[PDB]
């Protein structure tokens, strides 16, 4: 982006402005979980282990 | 150990002996092997090496990445010189050599590791390989019908499967034509000497040209060389090897005279002699002159007031190529120049190519003798697309010795594999392992060639296997399609002398190697 | 780019770089692997010479700077730290494991997918282990202990003379045994003390059905040999008392001096004289006596040993039924004695040994303790004979408390290959390829067994897993998974018949840490060395 | 990640395998290839300032300290003290072009390092690199039958030379001569067309006398139709200026002969001593005479000669330079339409060559004096004197009209041309991407990563200019698009048009193509090494 002749600020608040939408996306892609639900919090623990 | 007041060998000789020492010389074929694995196939690369004084090699040639390594290993050196016999026999495969040397080796480790006799290892090995080469031959295809359109294709197929692992592989049909197209011509010694290789900075791949004919670069023109013409339309070519110029008549002779008049003779004669050589040359009708041995500014001079070309210090190679393309004699004494000691040619023509003056003699028809001009970007550009074609060119000239193929990609490998397994089967026992063992080392070449091109080698290796024991000779890798396919029907053709020839080799390093069980090493002497 | 100060490799250079010195830590100890392997002479820097052959010693022994080398080193030191024997074995397994491991990952086999298989094999080794090939020793009796103690002490200095060895082991072990809460019999090992003596040969070591102090009397005056002892057992120094930083002494008038310096003796005087008074013939403490105490001794007619270690001190007074006392105050805030806190042996006895001498306190009473005194040609091999006779009394605790043992010679090694070479085509597809190569190294065991006896290894491991492969296909030929290696004479034999047995907890521990110890250091690919 | 590989092996014994292993570095896989892509990045970036009619000079010094002030690509690789490999194989990709076109030299290395950038995030994004290779090959292929298409023919005869000297002009606007630009281009032009052979041959470079001297102005450069030679009359006070001068070029000293061969003249007597003496003056009088004889004005030797020769050539009225080299000689006899004729006695009228004026010139206040031979009927053979403030100045003229000449004989060598500016560049990014629009998906991205490197060139010519890069490209793109017009391009000299065509900036078909075959193979050759093993 640089090499294209764009100024670091404009770049900043370009990303700026696509972390905005990109938190809107992934709210949007979000789904209510509820502490009761051994399910889920179990699933979300071996996902994390996965990688271990 | 004991100090030994008296020490029987001197100070500094190291001894290694026994299982680990064989253990370690497998260990250091594997580094060897390593070191030019990665340049197999055609998604092969390329390995650059710099020298202590500063040049760097670039090439995908396997002897060529070896010699360049300074291995000093005792039994990694072996692997090197397989390399260099398979380079100097077949000329092509001398990376296959190795990685499969090594592989042997690989496989029979676990078998030295647990005390098997190294006998038992090297018989195994001989009766495996007689097996495969006779394998080879039996399976090998070739085709009773001498028809020069198929022979022409089978060199052409052959030339374009040697080549399709350089950089030049782009152009590899047309690079391949070249090649065919040059060897045909020899006439029946299909000497190398015959081929002229030049290479000139600047230009492309495809801008690279072969001459029908002989080529040179320009040699220290005199004055007086630019106003001769640079081109004939039928030029009688005198191709000798003499020194034309003003010179001492020996290297002993003196003269003594003693009137002025007999020194005015003795400088007359001089000159006199000079140009009865040259009236002589020109007499002869021949319009292009090319010598050996220098020819000087008025010698240059007299054939530009002839209008005649002169070409002196002309290299030995070229002048020989000339001659073979043109039909001369190359003569020491112009005293009988004859019809039947000119040279001719259809056309004759100096031009530029990328800033460098070349004479070009096209238009032979009887030339036994050809010049290739290679044009690149680079030093190492052209000598890699030097290597390639002569690789090519080796290939071309084996194929046409004899005649018979075998697919290529790893589908003779596999099929190898899969007889050799089908004979260990039927055997005692102790000797069953050990041909399982080359069998499954057989399997190196198309495994690389998958691992080069990215793929997953165990699937591929699994498809083939299932393909050859169920019926299917030819089938290989494909690279382009990450899958198997009949490698005979896509014409990916090697000469059978080349996996003959890396069979042999490399059971022959390998029984060399597991042979020695002992190594020692004298001080060095003389280390300055 | 990085700009890191250290070096970095990555991949298979960092792989292979691993396996090497994994296999050359094997290498260092497949030597000394089963009766016919060789013992090891170690040489310090400052010329201190050790003899031994066990893995863990030499391992502990030797200086090791790569982190995998330090890896296998510390996982030999655990293996002898929770089972005492194998620890050859488990480096060896560990090592062909990850050797096996790198050679699958080198053909494009994911590392996970090769530590799934690893795991899925060590799981159903150990399960296979437990439902065939163990054998209770309740219908074997005593002669199961003799048998296992003779297998664990060959390829040891006291291999030969193992007839002895093992009925010694075994009286030693048995000697200590007590059952705690819940009922299950316990075998306290470490409680057995061995003293090392050099002098006559090996067959005239001593078993001492008692305790062996490597003490002496403080005072020569001091009777050597008490019939009848009464031992007190004391945690206190018996010295002229002195006042501790908190208290001072100054003196105005000057008549007081000298009763205060007598009872500054009177005081110790008179704990000694009660302590004389309660009937105790023996007194041992972890502090010092000095010369007037040990003359009060000597006058009583008594036996006092100073600088008894704390630990001797604890299994003596246990043994003989003593009570520690680090102070001789009551619940009344007096100072007194009671007889009740006095032991009680047959003997205490000052023998000389080899131009020196020890302490024997014999047939303690409410309870059998054991001591095992050592005799050989010097030093090293009297060390070499305490560190074989811990092995056979580990292996021998082992046996006692899980009843369950496995044929020896590695006919488990091979029952387990077949097995699992036959499992892996039942599970996936490439951690299939991971349990074969699983079974595959396990036969590195009965491979180095026959290597070591310059035997045909290959012939020898085939017709074994022949065998194994006989007794697992048909079913009525199920007793020859107790066929195993004669390295004598270099045939396969029944070792269950043969006596060569081992604790199952040996393998199954083996097994269990050499997989995490291979699956550790294959989870490595790519190595960060900071500069110091 | 270096050093080799280091195991000592697994028993404890020495592991030697490569003469002084523990001294060698090695590179392995992708590091290796982000390193070379690295240092051809630094390369490209080095040199891309240096593009255009606003890229800016670059001045070197040797190791003896001697400068040079130059915007020629070669010649800043050349002389660059560089020990990487790759830098040396750009080097020698610039010094390749210039062999064989002699301009564009600067283009493609900034071509090879934009290409070699965006295979470094294809690598990234998990292709093999002969897959990129493959890619950019396909790509250069349509390329080029692209800039075949878009060509223009231009004439090259003599009566008209417009188009050859708005391809010069072109050539030389980036140059510093741009203050004399039109003139440089006019003599340029004109010594090529003299200095050729017309069925379309080759053009002969030594046939044409480049050499400069210091003082006087730049715009005091010219075309001498003849040869300037370093050398002036043998004698002070021989004339300074022949007209209508029949030359006598000759190769042989005016000394008395001696033969080659060891030879002793025995004197004897008084008598063999006076013959002697009467033999060298005749002989210095006998050569005099046979010079005079052929009606000669001026003679021209090569070996100099003694004083009784000069002194004789003085008295009759011969103006005459001596020590004039071969290449000189050779030079003069082509130029003045005469023979070389190596001793007297084979001298004549008709091997005498012919000058309309030879004149000794001076250079102020600097003592030194130059010969110049010119006003022939039909010489074949130009030089060019170029005049300057300084001597660097002078070298980058040189090279410049070195330059211009190139661009000519490749115009005559093929006359086929496309408009620059990043016009050509453009329509071609423009063809690869639509091309790519076709093919299968997985040689797209390489394809596209063709055409986006293709594009830097009109970027760095606009940013050097000053303007955006990016919008100026996008929108000459969108307009080359709109409107079926591939002459649309980078306005660099701010003439409020983008038509090149209308601006006149030309460049060879040829040499276009070459940039991009020659990028396009060296790159390869670049993606192609995985290993390096320096010592
Ligand atoms: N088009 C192709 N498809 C599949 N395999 C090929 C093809 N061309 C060559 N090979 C294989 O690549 C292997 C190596 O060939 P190459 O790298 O050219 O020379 P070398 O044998 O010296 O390495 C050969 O064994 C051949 O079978
Ligand atoms: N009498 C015997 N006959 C055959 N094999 C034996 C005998 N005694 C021990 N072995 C085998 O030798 C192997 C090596 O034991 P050893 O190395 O001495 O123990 P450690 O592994 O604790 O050092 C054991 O696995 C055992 O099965
Ligand atoms: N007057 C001009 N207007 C726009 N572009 C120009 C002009 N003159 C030259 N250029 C462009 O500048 C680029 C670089 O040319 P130059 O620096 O002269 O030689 P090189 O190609 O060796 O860098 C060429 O591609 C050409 O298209
Ligand atoms: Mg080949
Ligand atoms: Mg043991
Ligand atoms: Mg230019």
């Amino acid at each position: 982006l640089l090499q294209k002749g764009i100024h670091p600020t404009i770049i900043s608040e370009s990303f700026q402005k696509a972390l905005e939408k990109g938190i809107e996306i992934l709210t949007d892609m979000s789904r209510p979980v509820e502490l009761s639900d051994r399910e889920t919090l179990l699933n979300s623990a071996t996902t994390s282990l996965n990688s271990k | 150990m004991m100090p030994t007041p008296v020490i029987l060998l001197k100070e500094g000789t190291d001894s290694s002996q026994g299982i680990p020492q064989l253990v370690s010389n497998i260990s250091a074929c594997q580094v060897i092997a390593e070191a030019v694995r990665t340049t197999l196939g055609p998604r092969g690369m390329d390995k650059l090496i710099v020298d202590g004084r500063g040049k760097a090699t670039i090439s995908n040639d396997g002897a060529t990445i070896l010699k360049l390594l300074d291995v000093v290993h005792p039994a990694a050196k072996t692997l090197v010189d397989i390399a260099k016999s398979q380079d100097a026999e077949v000329g092509d495969g001398t990376t296959s050599v190795t990685l499969l040397a090594a592989e042997f080796l690989k496989q029979v480790k676990p078998y030295v590791e647990e005390g098997l006799h190294p006998q038992i290892i090297i018989r195994a090995f001989r009766t495996a390989t007689q097996l495969a080469v006779n394998k080879i031959k039996e399976i090998a295809v070739t085709v009773k019908k001498a028809d020069k359109v198929e022979q022409r294709k089978l060199l052409e197929k052959c030339a374009m499967t040697a080549l399709s692992s350089k950089l030049i592989s782009q152009q590899k049909a047309f690079f391949a034509k070249m090649v065919v197209d040059a060897v045909m011509m020899l006439d029946d010694l299909l000497q190398l000497k015959m081929i002229g290789i030049k290479k000139v900075q600047g230009g492309a791949l495809e801008d690279s040209q072969l001459v029908a004919g002989v080529a040179f670069k320009k040699t220290f023109s005199y004055a007086g060389f630019e106003m001769q013409p640079k081109k004939y339309h039928n030029p009688k070519i005198a191709l000798l090897n003499v020194e034309l110029e003003l010179k001492a008549e020996k290297d002993n002779a003196e003269i003594r005279v003693h009137t002025v008049e007999d020194y005015q003779a003795i400088v007359d004669a001089e000159w006199n002699i000079l140009y009865d050589k040259l009236e002589k040359i020109h007499h002869s009708g021949a319009k292009v002159v090319l010598s050996k041995l220098p020819i000087g500014d008025v010698a240059t001079q007299y054939f530009a007031d002839r209008d005649m070309f002169c070409a002196g210090r002309v290299p030995e190679e070229d002048l020989k190529r000339t001659m073979m393309a043109c039909g001369g004699s190359i003569q020491t004494s112009v005293n009988a120049l004859s019809a039947d000691v000119l040279g001719r040619c259809q056309v004759f023509e100096e031009t530029q190519i990328g800033g460098e003056r070349y004479n070009f003699f096209t238009g032979c028809p009887k030339a036994k003798t050809c010049t290739f001009i290679l044009r690149g970007g680079a030093e190492q550009f052209m000598e890699e697309t030097e290597r390639s074609l002569h690789d090519a060119i080796m290939i071309v000239r084996r194929a046409i010795k004899n005649d018979s193929v075998v697919a290529g990609g790893g589908a003779i490998e596999m099929e190898l594999s899969k007889y050799l397994r089908d004979y260990s089967r039927t055997i005692p026992g102790k000797q069953q392992l050990l041909i399982g063992a080359y069998a499954k080392a057989l399997e190196i070449i198309p495994r690389q060639l998958c691992d080069n091109a990215g793929f997953d080698a165990t699937n591929i290796l699994n498809k083939l296997r299932a393909r050859h024991a169920q019926g299917g000779t030819w089938y290989g890798v494909d690279i382009n399609n990450e899958d198997i396919a009949d490698n005979f029907e896509a014409f990916v053709w090697e000469p059978a002398m080349v996996r003959i020839n890396a069979l042999t080799a490399a059971s022959e390093a390998a029984c060399l190697i597991v042979s020695v069980d002992e190594t020692i090493k004298n001080p060095r002497s003389t280390v300055d | 780019p990085l700009s890191v100060f250290g070096d970095r490799s990555t991949g298979e250079t960092i792989r292979s770089q691993n396996v090497m010195a994994a296999a050359s830590i094997a290498n260092i100890v497949k030597s000394s692997l089963g009766p016919v392997g060789l013992d090891k002479m170690l040489v310090d820097d400052i010329g201190d010479v050790t003899i031994t052959n066990d893995g863990a010693t030499i391992l502990k022994l030797l200086e090791v700077e790569h982190p995998a080398a330090k890896v296998l080193c510390e996982l030999a030191d655990l293996q002898d730290k929770e089972v005492g024997d194998g620890t050859t074995s488990v480096v060896i397994i560990a090592a062909e494991l990850l050797k096996n491991a790198d050679e699958l990952v080198k053909q494009k086999i994911h590392p996970t997918s090769v530590i799934s298989g690893y795991r899925l094999a060590c799981k159903e080794a150990v399960r296979y282990i437990n439902e065939n090939l163990i054998v209770n020793t309740d219908e074997l009796g005593r002669d199961c202990l003799i048998n296992a103690a003779k297998t664990s002490m060959s390829s040891k200095i006291i291999g030969i003379n193992g007839d002895f060895f093992a009925n010694m082991v075994v009286d030693a072990v048995l000697a200590i045994k007590y059952t705690d809460i819940r009922g299950q019999p316990r075998y306290p090992v470490n409680s057995v003390n061995i003293l090392k003596a050099h002098g006559r040969s090996q067959m005239e070591s001593m078993l001492i059905s008692g305790y062996a102090l490597n003490c002496v009397v403080g005072s020569q005056g001091m009777p050597k040999r008490i019939v009848n002892a009464k031992i007190a057992c004391l945690d206190f120094s018996l010295q002229k008392t002195k006042m501790k930083l908190g208290v001072q002494v100054v003196i105005t008038d000057p008549e007081k001096l000298d009763q205060i310096r007598q009872r500054e003796s009177d005081i110790t005087k008179e704990r000694i004289q009660k302590i004389l008074a309660t009937g105790a013939n023996v007194i041992l403490t972890t502090g010092g006596i000095d010369d007037m105490c040990l003359k009060y001794f000597v006058e009583a007619g008594a036996m006092a040993v100073r600088r008894v270690l704390k630990r001797d001190l604890k299994r003596i007074a246990k043994a003989s039924g003593a009570t520690i006392l680090s102070t001789l105050a009551n619940l009344e805030g007096e100072e007194t004695f009671e007889a009740a806190m006095l032991g009680q042996a047959e003997e205490v006895v000052q023998e000389r040994i080899c131009d020196d001498e020890l302490i024997l306190i014999k047939n303690t009473k409410a309870r059998t303790s054991a001591s095992i005194i050592l005799r050989g040609a010097n030093d090293f091999m009297c060390d070499e004979m305490e560190r074989s006779l811990h092995d056979a009394l580990c292996v021998v605790k082992r046996v006692l408390e899980s009843k369950s043992v496995v044929p020896g010679g590695g006919a488990v090694e091979a029952a387990l290959s077949i097995y699992l070479e036959n499992y892996a085509t039942s599970m996936g597809s490439r951690e299939q390829l991971a349990i074969a190569e699983f079974a595959r190294s396990l036969l590195v065991i009965p491979n180095t067994l026959a290597v070591n006896a310059a035997q045909d290894s290959t012939d020898l491991v085939a017709k074994l897993r022949a065998f194994h492969n006989e007794a697992q296909v048909n079913p009525e030929r199920k007793n020859l998974k107790w066929i195993g290696l004669d390295l004598s004479n270099g045939k396969p034999r029944d070792n269950k018949q043969a006596g060569v047995f081992e604790p199952t907890i040996v393998k199954v521990k083996s097994l269990k840490f050499a997989t995490e110890a291979a699956i550790t250091i294959l989870r490595i690919d790519d190595l960060i060395k900071l500069h110091p | 990640a270096s050093m080799g590989t280091l195991a000592f092996d697994e028993y404890g014994r020495p592991f030697l395998i490569i003469k002084d292993q523990d001294r060698k570095s090695r590179l392995m896989g992708l590091e290796a290839l982000k390193s070379h892509i690295m240092a051809a990045k630094a390369v490209a970036n080095t040199m891309r300032t240096s593009l255009g009619p606003n890229g800016l000079d670059k001045m070197m010094v040797d190791k003896d300290g001697d400068v040079t002030v130059t915007n020629d690509g070669a010649t800043i690789l050349s002389m660059m003290d560089v020990d990487h490999q790759i830098a040396k194989l750009m080097v020698e990709l610039s010094k390749s072009q210039d062999d064989e076109i002699g301009d564009g030299t600067t283009g493609v290395v900034v071509l090879a390092g934009a290409l070699l950038e965006e295979a470094e995030q294809l690598l990234d994004r998990g292709i093999h690199p002969i897959r990129i290779a493959d890619g950019y090959e396909q790509a250069a292929r349509v390329a080029i039958e692209h800039l075949d298409k878009i060509s223009d023919s231009v004439l090259v005869d003599i009566k008209d030379t417009e188009p050859l000297i708005q391809t010069a002009k072109t050539t030389l606007g980036s140059k510093v001569v741009n203050s004399c630009h039109r003139q440089m281009a006019e003599i340029a032009v004109n010594a090529v067309l003299t200095v050729a052979d017309m069925e379309r041959r080759d053009v002969d470079f030594e046939l044409i006398k480049v050499e400069g001297k210091v003082g006087g102005r730049l715009e005091d450069t010219k075309l001498i139709k003849g040869v300037i030679v370093d050398k002036d009359f043998s004698h002070p006070q021989m004339p300074k200026k022949v007209e209508d001068a029949k030359i006598a070029i000759l190769t042989c000293p005016f000394e008395p002969p001696k033969p080659k061969t060891k030879h002793k003249l025995d004197v004897t007597s008084v008598e063999d001593y006076k013959a002697l003496q009467k033999y060298e003056k005749e002989k210095f009088e006998e050569m005099i005479q046979q010079i005079k004889e052929t009606g000669a004005n001026l003679a021209i030797c090569q070996w100099g000669f003694d004083d009784e020769a000069n002194h004789l050539l003085l008295q009759n009225n011969l103006p005459a330079v001596r020590w004039v080299g071969g290449p000189e000689i050779e030079l003069i006899a082509i130029a003045t339409g005469g023979r070389i004729v190596p001793r007297f006695s084979e001298l004549t009228a008709e091997k005498l060559g012919f000058a309309g004026l030879v004149q000794e010139i001076s250079f102020g206040t600097t003592k030194d004096k130059m010969l110049v031979i010119e006003q022939c009927k039909n010489s074949r053979a130009v030089t060019i004197f170029i005049r300057g403030g300084n001597k660097m100045i002078i070298e980058e003229a040189k090279r410049s009209l070195h330059d211009a000449l190139c661009v000519i004989r490749n115009l005559i060598r093929d006359n086929r041309v496309v408009y620059g500016g990043g016009a050509a560049e453009i329509s071609c990014a423009l063809a690869v991407s639509q091309e790519a629009d076709k093919c299968p998906t997985l040689e797209q991205y390489a394809m596209r990563a063709f055409a986006d490197a293709l594009e830097v060139i009109p970027m760095a010519l606009s940013e050097n200019s000053g303007m955006n890069p990016i919008q100026t490209m996008t929108e000459v793109r969108a307009r080359q698009v709109k409107e079926m017009n591939p002459a649309l391009g980078i306005d660099c000299l701010h003439k409020g048009t983008n038509d090149m065509k209308q601006q006149h900036v030309i460049e060879t078909l040829i040499g276009k193509k070459q940039q991009i075959s020659l990028a396009t193979q060296m790159v390869r050759m670049i993606l192609k090494i995985d290993d390096i093993r320096k010592p």
